[PDB]
Formats: C-alpha cells, sequence, structure tokens
C-alpha cells in the first residue's frame, strides 16, 4: 500500500514518481551527462604574440 | 427436497464484481524531469 506522506516527501512538499510506483513498473533513472570535449587544434593553437 | 443443481450451473456462476486499482504512477501524467533526473511531484496531489 501507499506509505505515509512524511516518508514519501523529500522534506519540501514534493515526491518522486519512483516512490509512488508501488508496482515497480515505472522507472525514473534519467540523469544528465554533458558533452565534455575539445580538440587539440583549438586547445594548443591559441592566438599568441611576443615582443620583437 | 431436490435442489435441481446441475454441474454446469454450480461450477460456472456469474463472476463477482471487483475493483482493481492500478498504481498511481500510471495515473499521473508524465512531465519533464528536474535537475536531479527524477520526476518530482507534489505530495498532496498523489492520486489513488
Amino acid at each position: 500500500t501507499l506509505h505515509t506522506i512524511s516518508s514519501l516527501d523529500y522534506g519540501d512538499g514534493r515526491t518522486c514518481v519512483c516512490r509512488i510506483c508501488v508496482c515497480g513498473k515505472h522507472r525514473c533513472t534519467d540523469p544528465k551527462l554533458p558533452f565534455f570535449g575539445e580538440t587539440t587544434y583549438r586547445d594548443e593553437y591559441v592566438p599568441k604574440s611576443t615582443v620583437r | 427436497v431436490r435442489d435441481f443443481g446441475t454441474t454446469h450451473s454450480e461450477s460456472y456462476k456469474v463472476p463477482p464484481h471487483r475493483v482493481r486499482r492500478v498504481c498511481p504512477a500510471s495515473q499521473l501524467a508524465p512531465r519533464p524531469p528536474s535537475v536531479d533526473g527524477h520526476y518530482k511531484l507534489s505530495v498532496y496531489a498523489i492520486p489513488s
């Protein structure tokens, strides 16, 4: 059965759909991963200058 | 005193009416997730 509201709550008045899915058919494992990438040419051929 | 009860009538009857309650997760309409990746909904709007 559904548990108490205090257990389900995060502590701010909101709860996740995974805790309310008593049957376990639904899932919420959808994190976010950024695109961490830069090439050699952009990294090391930076604009440069020097004194004559 | 005979009840006139055939095998078919006794074995097969009108099935009782019952209510099956699906999980509230299927009841609740989906929404895009929050920053943590979990779909967060208000506690007081939990259906049944």
